[PDB]
Formats: C-alpha cells, structure tokens, sequence
C-alpha cells in the first residue's frame, strides 16, 4: 500500500490487524459452539486470533490479572514467555507433566515455541 | 527528577525503580529491611545437615531407582508430586526438606543470587527458574 526498523514494525502491525480482523469473526462462531469452554481448545482459538484483553476475563475462572499487569507496561514480554518455556521443557526432560491434560500440554508447547514436539511416548 | 521521568513505554521495572527513589519512606523501610537480611541467623553449607549431607548428585533419585520399594511389603513395581501425592519418596522428601531449609534461609537472608546458584547446583531447574522471576 505505501526510520527502516520503525516502518517494518508498522507494516506488521497493520497485517496483524487485518489477520486478526479477517479472522475475527470466524473466531466469534467457534467460540459459541464450544458451550462450556475447555482451556484446551477455547484457549487455543483464542490465542491464535488474539483478542487477548477478552481472554484474560475468560481465564477468570482460575484468575489471572497479571495480564493486566502486562497491558500497563507492554514490555520485556519475549524474556517472560521465554522463561515459561524454559520452565516447560525442564518439565518435559525430567518425565513430568505428563498425567496433565493431554492437549493442555498440547497449548503450553505454543507459548514454548516448539511447533512440533515428538515426545517419551513417541506422540 | 529523572528518578521518575519516564513514559508509558517504561517498564514495570523503572516504575519501582521511581516509586523507591521518589518515595523515601519505603526506601526507608527498604534499606531496614536490607538491614534486617545482612544481620540474620544462616545455616552452615559443608558444615552441617543443610548441604553437607544434602550434596544429592540427583534430584528425585530416591523416586527414581525405587517405585514406593520402601514403602513396599515385596520388591514390586514440582507438577508430578503435586497432582499425585503418591509419588514422593521419604529420602526425596527428608532431602527436599533440608534443601528447601537452605534456601529459604537464604532468600530471607538476601543471599537470592546464591540460593539460585544452589538451585542450579542441586538440579532444582524448577527451583532456579521461579527464584529467576
């Protein structure tokens, strides 16, 4: 459509708009069907077509508000999410978390980064 | 009054880095507090119980060679022992127990980058990874 950091940053975050945009209302749809919601997949529709400010009232249910905490001060959230996926694999090498939910641990893996994991139980 | 200029890109971090400059009452009760863990009792590394005998080369050694075996009448069969109670071993435990001793000694005492360095030392990843936070 038409500082060369800051205009790369701008153009992706107008394709994030329009991705989730585009996305938004076939994510609205899916998130009816699901009725009583499961962090196994609720989480995971939502996480991919963002809207994270409405997840976090979602998530109430356990209680999270460091969320709120991050919409404050958008900052150092690569360094965070990258000690959570520290912390997942340590789990994952020491034979634990394992009799969790199946694909809960199917969600973690996303926030961790690894697309494609090949387990003990060679799943 | 750079202690608190800042913009809303500053993080969390610089934001209590102003609120204890601006704010000498809780830098106050902050350096009491600092005071408070330079003076405190802490127990002995190689010298007793604490480390000494908790030198462990592994962690959950114990649950791992044995299946409950002691807690057994024949030879038979932090998220695992958390969901299953069943899991944890006495040794594990009575160890855990000690390290765990350590540790909180440490951190009341201030020593977090040295009860973090333990945790690595140990293989308490788990241990290491939340003290980091």
């Amino acid at each position: 459509g038409q500082n060369e950091y800051v205009r790369n940053l701008e153009r992706r975050k107008a394709f994030s708009h329009w991705l989730a945009h585009t996305a938004e209302e076939r994510i609205e749809e899916e998130v009816s069907l699901y009725g009583p919601e499961r962090h196994v997949e609720a989480v995971f529709s939502f996480l991919t077509g963002g809207r994270i400010s409405d997840a976090c009232r979602l998530a109430q249910k356990s209680g999270d508000h460091r969320l709120s905490l991050l919409l404050s001060q958008m900052v150092g959230s690569q360094e965070m999410r990258e000690l959570i996926s520290l912390q997942l694999v340590d789990w994952n090498k020491l034979q634990v978390d394992h009799y969790i939910q199946e694909e809960r641990l199917r969600v973690f893996c996303l926030l961790s980064g690894t697309p494609v994991w090949r387990s003990s139980d060679n799943r | 009054n750079m202690f608190e200029i800042a913009a809303p890109n500053a993080s969390e971090k610089t934001i209590v880095d102003k609120l204890f400059q601006r704010d000498t009452l809780v830098r106050q009760s902050q350096l009491v507090v600092d005071w408070l863990e330079s003076i405190a009792k802490d127990e002995v590394g190689d010298f007793s119980d604490n480390i000494e005998y908790y030198a462990k080369s592994v962690y959950w050694e114990n649950t791992l060679h044995t299946l409950k075996q002691r807690s057994m009448l024949s030879l038979g069969s932090p998220d695992a022992p958390i969901r299953q109670k069943l899991p944890l071993d006495d040794l594990d435990r009575e160890d855990d127990i000690r390290l765990l001793k350590y540790l909180f000694t440490l951190i009341r005492a201030g020593m977090t980058d040295e009860a973090q360095r333990l945790c690595k030392r140990c293989g308490q990843a788990w241990r290491a990874a939340t003290l980091e936070g």
